[PDB]
């Protein structure tokens, strides 16, 4: 190793964060979207005489 | 030996024009029950009240599944078979087997029910599509000659330069509704419909699988800067 | 400290490749063309899609790679400086060789846009851009961290080439798309013939001359260790030559429906532009002033001379077809193809194959190639091959040109087309003899390179980067 | 073209020959005069550039094509809208208009040439061999692709070099036929006449009627063949199958007519799913003149 | 798992492998009975395996992939060459071929789970079945006690063993051979004879019994995933013959060969 | 004269400067194009290409035909005699990509249309040979095979139409039915008759 | 359109 380039390390790193953290968003949209009411939760109801 | 259909399921009116089919010829037997009602609705762009009056015949709601009243015992106890649930069958057989074993069936009376099937020999399967198709038999008509994959056509009409086989599927005159282009139109939206229900996330999977891929070719660059520099 | 050498021989090695891979396959559509029945009869391997995947191959994967080898050399060394970044450095040779594997795959398919040298479809027309951004990117950063107060024709000619070549690109794939790798152009017969051609005359000119004729301006007094004949008349070429190519786009549509004022300035700029071309020529050649005795010592410098003697000759040409009495005789004929590959084997793959076999053993650390005798052998191939070529289709565009032209004094047309076809049959199979003639060459410096590659040791090729 | 876009088009290209014209200038500006073997300094990597000056030559070639582009430039159109002061054309060499003198001069010269032999009969021009190397060179180009280059035809064309006519063959018919066009009918008897009958009457035309033998080993049945002949086949052909030839009805009993086959695997087809030949119309391609004397080729390649 | 979806190839794959337990000579039919939990295969063994699937067999997993992960950063990495970096060091302690794993080999992996997901996600989301390899097609169909698919096979990654059980005639020592098969990989450690570690410097010998193994494993994998077959079953013997062969000879074949000299230093 | 080398010290004002040579020529030659109603006014009596011609003119650029014929039959006395009256900017107005082509391996195809019957174009499509034995026209033994499937017709027709060709949604609605059952050869040869048609 | 398209196969006869 000779002279690291900092800056240029820190910008990659953030940037791979970044794009990373909003993968893991992307990739949590499957679990969290699963949790809401589903075709089976929304039968409904019909007026009761 | 399979024919080839091309299935576009994206073509709304012959999604529709299957589940017509499907509803009306097949629902007697088949059940759906995988499949929901407003499920098939929305994803074929069929308004709800219209689904319910054309399409929904055994009193169930939109969001009911697709449940017929013949129980499987029952039916095969009658058929010597049970008629399998129809949601996945695109995707047990795949669609060219469904396309060639709906087109294939011809009268065989020493069969329970007078027919046998080309593609699904000895089917307990009464050929429900008669009337649309016609009578369908092992008899001679005119096949394109072919030696040794060597195809011919007319060069000048365009049409196939045939001769006369005597193991062919002919359907006799004047016998269905449909001739035989336009049973294969029907066949086809069919077997497109039930290629749609087999695989109803199909066209939201490529879309999400694009967005994904291109998400992930965006992050493999940054990934592979980060790693190329930080390993000098 | 060096130079990002790895980038230029890379470069160099897929140049080999690429070429042997584009004449080979312009070789098949020749063969074709003399037998038809060398198609097969398969969709994939018919003359109508093949002839596209040869037309853009030998321009973009052999011509572009010779092109980025030569200038990632040229650069570096003519500045002292190592490339601006290795990343985008090594991208730019990853990505065009993803943009080469895209023309094998895609245009056999059939899956082209009709437009000469842009048959690549969208998404294909937008990461050739992505990766041409990038190339400009390194160029002009390395061009902005020179460690030399001045910069050189070279660096000028490639410059002006890489900028052209992206303003041409995005302004001639402007199109909507149907789906991935079909689109359709947003301009309409006569404006889409127009922007068609302005950037076709500058895929040549620019693609083709004024990124290959830094190459001769490195590569000439290099090779010859003698000084540039003229810095004034390098200034008034480079000037007038990028001033002009872009106005001589018109001569392609020279009595088509296009407006005749176009095709009327396209002439006119054409034969101005004949000048800043031959004074190009006047320069690489007079810069050999005092050691034309080397060439019979050293076939690369005679590669180079005869490029620069195939440049006059096409440049030459090029300008008298621009007009349009001649243009009437010869603009759908032979003698176009004959103009292309007067201007492509005599010029542009002479000087890059002359370049190369300079290069090669440089950035490898191998002082000299496996065998100068196969440079000669190649050398001869070439010459004997490109002039086959030029004699064969020169005759059968005249022929054409004058049996669809011939009328009898009773003003019915003397010859029918097939006619024509017959006629020039003899003209293809010779075609096909000259092509396989280059296509040996070519051969044989694969073979070279492929032996001079292999027995250059590790560090061989470390030390000869060593910056200066 | 508006005036702005013609001051445009006239601007930009005489900016861009003045600004030629300043480049040339001003670089030989200071030239030193005679050639020099000093080097300019500045070395890149040893590629050191000599002072020596703009050759004489090169200078006077590039301000001579820039005198010769203020002259295609000034007599031809091309400077805006300026349409050009070259004597002749009335507004300028337009590609229309040279079009037009070619075309009006070509009518002076080689049309009256087409008039006389367009007024003799057919068969007079027939007979002037003038006339046919004319017919030669103009069934050559315009009638070839069909008609093969020797007039005898390929699959589906007729031989109008045989002597027998499907659509007639009297100088008229044989003008006729090549200036209104003939769209030919063969109904399709599949089905109308049941996938058997086809491969029956089928054996009926390449037997008896043709003269020939059904392929050795096949099967038919030559007397119901007749008696689907006699009944839905005689109408428009000829009750000895020797066509009607103002239907365009060929000679069944003559395999040499057949431009759609003689076998009896090409005979059913012709029978199966109907043949429908077309001559293409060839007044409007080629006129009422040129196409009067390929009406006379036609007379003298087979009929003399 | 993979009785779980309850499908054709879930049920029928169960049962056979399953039934594999009643080959045990003596108590063999009643540890099959134990563990179906019934008569045959029912809910019962569907909710067991469900059971066991989802918490035991995750839980397990999960502590003895820590375990492994604990043995190796005991002993460290071998590499490529099969030096033992270990041996020289720096004036720090650091050998002079190790860097850092974090966050060299951290940025590395990522790049490796990026191109991995790369991969994942286009089968997930354009071929999740993989030409039904990945989901198999008679498994879209509910599986039914009384019909059995035309060809049973099991799903790709367990048709090698699948093979060569299918490769011995006899039932029991069937079995055994499957099993056996899976068991030597454990004794490898103890087979390997070589005085080094890599296949780069191991002698001829080693190189063509790795590549035998490797082409014998693919091999069986593609003749398990089919119905039987003449050549698929010569092929198939052939192939169990050289898997074991492979280990059962390793560790005179390992003696045999002469090998390279590992050098002191890692290449690269 | 010396003032040159300011742009050799500067790589910004040398890069400005080839750019605004480089585009000079462009502006003035494009640009006009556009808003000049010769380029743009379609002859009197045509119409957009039907969506069967729409997909015969694709299968056209598919199989490479430009690189051998060409579309643009030139004002030569010689040239219209043996192809017929010569084309004219305003046949053009409606082609995204322009087909007139450069080279002429085969006869121009700017006035086939209803030069030549149908069953011509078939069996020389098919075997350019069987009608020309000096044809050295590749076979397409493959157009006659493969069918159309309509996928893309909608589509096509509505790019095209925001591109400015006169498309109306009936036509949109009516492509899938048009190239429902016809094989490739049917649409190039339809596309084929189509052309030229404007001007006689 | 849809609706025509999706027409029950089965037609009743009632009176009326
Ligand atoms: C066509 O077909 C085929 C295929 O298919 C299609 C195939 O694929 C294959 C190929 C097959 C393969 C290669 C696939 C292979 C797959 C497998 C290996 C699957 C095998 C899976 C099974 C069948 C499962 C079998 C499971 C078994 C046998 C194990 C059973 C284990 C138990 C039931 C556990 C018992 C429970 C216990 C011990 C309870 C815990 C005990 C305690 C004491 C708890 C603690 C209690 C206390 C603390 C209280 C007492 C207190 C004490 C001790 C006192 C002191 C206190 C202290 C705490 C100190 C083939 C051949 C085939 O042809
Ligand atoms: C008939 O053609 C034969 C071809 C060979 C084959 C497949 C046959 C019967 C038994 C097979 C062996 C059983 C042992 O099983 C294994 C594993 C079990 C061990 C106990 C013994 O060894 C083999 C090495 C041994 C073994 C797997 C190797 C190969 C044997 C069929
Ligand atoms: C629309 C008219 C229909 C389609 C499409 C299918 N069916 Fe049926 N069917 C029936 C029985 C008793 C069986 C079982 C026969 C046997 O197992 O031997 C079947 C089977 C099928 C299959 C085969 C599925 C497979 O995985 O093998 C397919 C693809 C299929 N059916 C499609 C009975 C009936 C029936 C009762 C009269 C009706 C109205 C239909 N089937 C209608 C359709
Ligand atoms: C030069 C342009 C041509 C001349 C002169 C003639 N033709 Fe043709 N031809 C073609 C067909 C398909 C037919 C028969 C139509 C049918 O009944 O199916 C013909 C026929 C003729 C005839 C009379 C035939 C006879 O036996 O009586 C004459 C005199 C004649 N043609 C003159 C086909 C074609 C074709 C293909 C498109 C072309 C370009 C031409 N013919 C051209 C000429
Ligand atoms: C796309 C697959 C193509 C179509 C459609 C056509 N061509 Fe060609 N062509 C070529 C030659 C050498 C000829 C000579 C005359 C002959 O072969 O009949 C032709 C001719 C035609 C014609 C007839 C034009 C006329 O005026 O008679 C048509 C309608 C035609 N071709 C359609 C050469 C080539 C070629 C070079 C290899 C290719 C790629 C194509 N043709 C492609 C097509
Ligand atoms: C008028 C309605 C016809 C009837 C009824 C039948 N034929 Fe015919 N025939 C007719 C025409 C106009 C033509 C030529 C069409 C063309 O495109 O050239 C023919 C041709 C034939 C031929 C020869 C084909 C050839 O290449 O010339 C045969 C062998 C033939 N037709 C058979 C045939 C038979 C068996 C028929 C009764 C069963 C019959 N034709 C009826 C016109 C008409
Ligand atoms: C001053 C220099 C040149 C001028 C004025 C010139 C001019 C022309 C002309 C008049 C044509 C005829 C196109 C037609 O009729 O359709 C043409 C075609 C062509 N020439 Fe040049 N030429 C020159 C140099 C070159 C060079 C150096 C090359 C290659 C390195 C080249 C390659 C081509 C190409 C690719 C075409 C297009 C072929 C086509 O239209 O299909 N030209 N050029
Ligand atoms: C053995 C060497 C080569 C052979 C045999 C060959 C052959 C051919 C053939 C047969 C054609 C089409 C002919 C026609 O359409 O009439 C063609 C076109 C073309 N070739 Fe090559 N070629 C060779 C090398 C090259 C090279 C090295 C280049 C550029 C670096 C090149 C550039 C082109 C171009 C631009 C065209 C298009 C010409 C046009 O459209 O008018 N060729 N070549
Ligand atoms: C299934 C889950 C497994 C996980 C999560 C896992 C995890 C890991 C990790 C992270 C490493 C260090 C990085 C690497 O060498 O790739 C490693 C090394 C290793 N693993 Fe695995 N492993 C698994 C299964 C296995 C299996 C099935 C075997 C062999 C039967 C195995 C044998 C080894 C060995 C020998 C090493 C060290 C070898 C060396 O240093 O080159 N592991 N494991
Ligand atoms: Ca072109
Ligand atoms: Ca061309
Ligand atoms: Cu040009």
């Amino acid at each position: 190793n000779d002279g690291v380039n900092a800056g240029r390390r820190r910008f990659l790193v953030a940037a791979t964060s970044v794009v990373g953290a909003a993968g893991a968003v992307g990739a949590a949209v499957p679990f969290v979207g699963s949790w809401f009411p589903s075709a089976k939760a929304k039968a409904a109801g019909a007026p009761v005489q | 030996q399979l024919d080839h259909v091309d299935i576009d399921l994206t073509d709304k009116a012959a999604m529709q024009d299957g589940a017509r089919t499907f509803a009306n010829y097949c629902m007697g037997c088949h059940s759906a029950k995988f499949q929901r009602y407003e499920r098939v609705a929305t994803d074929l762009g069929i308004p709800a009240d219209l689904m319910m009056e054309k399409l929904v015949f055994t009193g169930a709601k939109i969001g009911d599944h697709m449940d017929i009243g013949m129980k499987p015992a029952d039916a095969k106890t009658w058929f010597g078979a049970a008629p399998p649930d129809l949601t996945l069958v695109a995707r047990v057989r795949g669609t060219d087997w469904l396309y060639s074993y709906l087109r294939s069936f011809y009268e065989d009376p020493k069969r329970p029910w007078g027919v046998n099937n080309v593609i699904f020999p000895n089917v307990g399967m009464p050929n429900v599509l008669a009337p649309l198709q016609g009578r369908q038999v092992i008899g001679c008509k005119q096949v394109q000659v072919v030696e040794d994959g060597k195809k011919q056509f007319d060069p000048l009409t365009g049409t196939p330069l045939t001769h006369e086989a005597c193991d062919q599927l002919t359907v006799v005159p004047k016998t269905g509704e449909l001739n035989e282009a336009q049973f294969d139109e029907k066949v086809k939206n069919l077997v497109t419909f039930l290629a749609y229900s087999a695989n109803p996330n199909k066209l939201a999977s490529e879309r999400i699988g694009t967005y994904v891929l291109l998400y992930l070719a965006f992050f493999f660059v940054f990934a592979y800067l980060l790693k190329r520099e930080y390993w000098k | 400290p060096a130079y990002n050498y790895k980038v230029v021989r890379q470069f160099a090695i897929m140049t080999v490749v690429w070429g042997v891979i584009g004449m080979g396959l312009g070789v098949l559509i020749a063969s074709q063309l003399v037998w038809p029945q060398m198609n097969f009869d398969l969709p994939w391997t018919s003359f109508g899609r093949l002839r596209p995947l040869h037309t853009n191959l030998v321009i973009f994967a052999f011509g572009g790679c010779a092109l980025f080898a030569t200038s990632y050399y040229t650069v570096q060394r003519t500045c002292q400086v190592r490339l601006f970044s290795d990343t985008l450095a090594a991208f730019t040779f990853w990505g065009w060789q993803a943009v080469a594997v895209i023309l094998l795959v895609s245009l056999p398919l059939g899956n082209t846009t009709t437009k000469e040298y842009a048959e690549i479809e969208f998404t294909g027309a937008i990461w050739l851009a992505i990766v041409w951004v990038a190339y400009a990117v390194v160029f002009f950063g390395t061009l902005i961290k020179r460690k030399v107060k001045h910069i050189y024709v070279g660096n000028w000619f490639f410059g002006s080439f890489i900028l052209t070549t992206a303003m041409l690109h995005i302004v001639n794939h402007m199109s909507l798309p149907v789906s991935w790798f079909k689109s359709y152009s947003m301009y309409s017969g006569a404006t889409d013939a127009m922007v068609q051609w302005w950037y076709g005359h500058n895929a040549v000119g620019f693609f083709l001359t004024t990124g290959f004729l830094g190459m001769m301006y490195y590569f000439v007094p290099k090779q010859a260790g003698r000084p540039v004949y003229s810095y004034r008349l390098s200034i008034v070429h480079f000037w007038a030559l990028i001033t002009l190519y872009i106005w001589a786009g018109p001569h392609h549509l020279h009595y088509t429906a296009l407006p005749d004022w176009a095709q009327s300035l396209g002439m006119v700029m054409s034969l101005i532009l004949l000048a800043p071309s031959w004074g190009g020529m006047i320069n690489g050649m007079m810069t050999l002033s005092g050691a034309w005795h080397k060439l019979r010592d050293d076939p690369i410098l005679r590669f180079l001379v005869v490029s620069l003697a195939f440049y006059g000759m096409s440049t030459f040409e090029g300008p008298m077809m621009a007009i349009k009495t001649v243009n009437a005789l010869s603009h759908y004929t032979d003698w176009t193809i004959g103009h292309v590959h007067a201007g492509a084997l005599g010029w542009v793959a002479m000087i890059t194959i002359g370049s190369l076999y300079h290069l090669i053993p440089k950035v490898y650390g191998v002082e000299k190639m496996h065998s100068v005798g196969l440079i000669n052998a190649h050398f001869w191939l070439a010459t004997i091959g490109t002039v086959l070529y030029i004699a064969s289709l020169w005759v059968n565009g005249i022929t054409q040109g004058l049996m669809w032209r011939a009328v009898n004094e009773d003003g019915t047309l003397t010859y029918s087309f097939v006619e024509s076809l017959v006629a020039s049959h003899p003209g293809f199979i010779v075609r096909l003899v000259g092509g396989g003639f280059f296509l040996t060459g070519m051969l044989l410096m694969s073979y070279n390179t492929w032996r001079t590659v292999r027995q250059a040791r590790p560090e061989g090729i470390l030390a000869a980067a060593r910056m200066a | 073209m508006t005036t702005f876009w013609s001051l445009y088009i006239t601007a930009l290209t005489v900016g861009t020959l003045i600004a030629l014209l300043w480049l040339v200038f001003a670089t030989r500006k200071g030239e030193a005069k005679g050639t020099t073997e000093k080097t300019m300094g500045h070395s890149y990597d040893g590629i050191e550039e000599y002072d020596n000056p703009l050759p004489k030559w090169w200078f006077m070639l590039y301000i001579g094509t820039i005198v010769f582009s203020v002259g295609y430039l000034v007599l031809y159109p091309g400077l805006g809208n300026w349409k050009g002061v070259l004597p002749g054309y009335e507004g300028g060499w337009t590609q229309d208009k040279q079009w037009e003198r070619e075309m009006n001069i070509a009518q002076e010269k080689y049309g009256p040439i087409f008039a006389k032999y367009a007024a003799m009969p057919i068969e007079e021009v027939a007979k002037d061999e003038h006339a046919m190397k004319m017919g030669s060179r103009m069934f050559a180009t315009y009638c070839s692709i069909c008609h093969g280059s020797d007039a005898k035809g390929a699959l589906g064309f007729p031989n109008l070099a045989d002597n027998e006519w499907r659509w007639g063959g009297d100088p008229q018919s044989i003008e006729t036929t090549i200036l209104g066009g003939r769209h030919a009918i063969m109904a399709a008897w599949g089905d109308i006449l049941g996938e058997d009958g086809v491969k029956n009457v089928a054996a009926y035309v390449r037997t008896e009627l043709a003269g020939l033998k059904l392929p050795e080993g096949t099967k038919a049945d030559v007397e119901a063949g007749k008696q689907i002949f006699s009944v839905n086949c005689v109408a428009c052909h000829g009750p000895e199958g020797k066509g009607t030839a103002l239907v365009g009805a060929p000679n069944l009993t003559n395999p040499g007519a057949f431009i759609y086959g003689s076998s009896y695997a090409q005979l059913q087809q012709t029978i199966r799913h109907g043949r429908q030949g077309q001559m293409p119309a060839q007044e409007p391609y080629l006129g009422k003149e040129k196409v009067h004397i390929l009406a006379a080729y036609i007379y003298n390649l087979s009929h003399n | 798992g993979y009785l779980l979806p309850w499908g054709q190839m879930s049920y029928w794959g169960a049962q056979v492998i399953i039934s594999l337990f009643g080959a045990i000579p003596v108590v063999g039919e009643d540890l099959a009975q134990w563990i179906r939990g019934d008569f045959l295969i029912s809910g019962i063994t569907l909710n067991r395996f469900f059971a066991l699937h989802v918490i035991a067999l995750p839980i397990v997993l999960l502590g003895l992939v820590v375990l492994h992960i604990l043995a190796l950063h005991e002993v460290g990495s071998n590499n490529p060459d099969g030096v033992d970096i270990k041996k020289k060091k720096d004036e720090n302690g650091v050998p002079l071929d190790g860097i850092a794993f974090h966050p060299y080999y951290t940025v590395k992996d990522i790049v490796g789970v990026v191109v991995f997901l790369f991969i994942f996600c286009t089968v997930i989301f354009f071929f999740p079945e993989m030409g039904g390899y990945f989901l198999e097609k008679p498994n879209f169909e509910m599986a039914n006690q009384f019909k059995t698919p035309e060809h049973i096979a099991p799903v790709w990654y367990f048709t090698p063993f699948y093979a060569i059980l299918r490769a011995v005639p006899d039932k029991l020592m069937g079995v055994v051979a499957m099993g056996a098969a899976i068991a030597v990989l454990f004794v490898l450690p103890w087979l390997d004879r070589s005085p080094v570690r890599s296949i780069r410097y191991k002698g001829w010998l080693s190189k063509l019994w790795l590549v035998i193994f490797a082409v014998s494993f693919v091999i069986l994998g593609y003749y398990g995933a089919q119905a039987p077959s003449p050549l698929g079953t010569t092929l198939s013997r052939v192939c169990t013959v050289l898997y074991f062969a492979f280990f059962i000879l390793m560790p005179f074949y390992t003696r045999m060969e002469k090998t390279k000299p590992v050098p002191e230093r890692v290449t690269g | 004269m010396k003032n040159h080398e300011i742009l050799e010290k500067n790589v910004g004002l040398l890069a400005i400067f080839m750019v605004i040579a480089v585009s000079i020529g462009g502006l003035t030659q494009i640009v006009p194009l556009f808003f000049q109603d010769v380029t743009n006014t379609p002859v009197e009596g045509m119409k957009p290409r039907t969506a069967l011609e729409l997909e015969g003119r694709d299968i056209y650029i598919r199989e490479g035909c430009v690189g051998c014929h060409s579309q643009m039959v030139r004002p030569f006395r010689a040239e219209t005699e043996r192809y017929g009256h010569y084309s004219v900017a305003g046949e053009s107005v409606w082609d995204h990509p322009f087909l007139w082509g450069s080279k002429r391996t085969g006869p121009d195809l700017a006035r086939v249309g209803g030069r030549y019957s149908d069953d011509w174009h078939r069996a020389h499509l098919y075997n350019p040979r069987n009608v020309v034995p000096e044809s050295k026209m590749p076979a397409y033994p493959w157009l006659v095979e493969n069918k159309l499937d309509g996928k893309d017709t909608a589509t096509k027709m509505e790019v095209l139409r925001k591109l400015g060709v006169p498309y109306t949604d009936e036509d949109i609605a009516g492509a899938r039915e048009a190239v429902k059952g016809k094989t490739e050869m049917d649409a190039l040869v339809a596309f084929l008759q189509g052309l030229g048609t404007s001007i006689k | 359109a849809i609706a025509k398209r999706l027409e029950p196969v089965g037609k009743v006869c009632v009176q009326g």
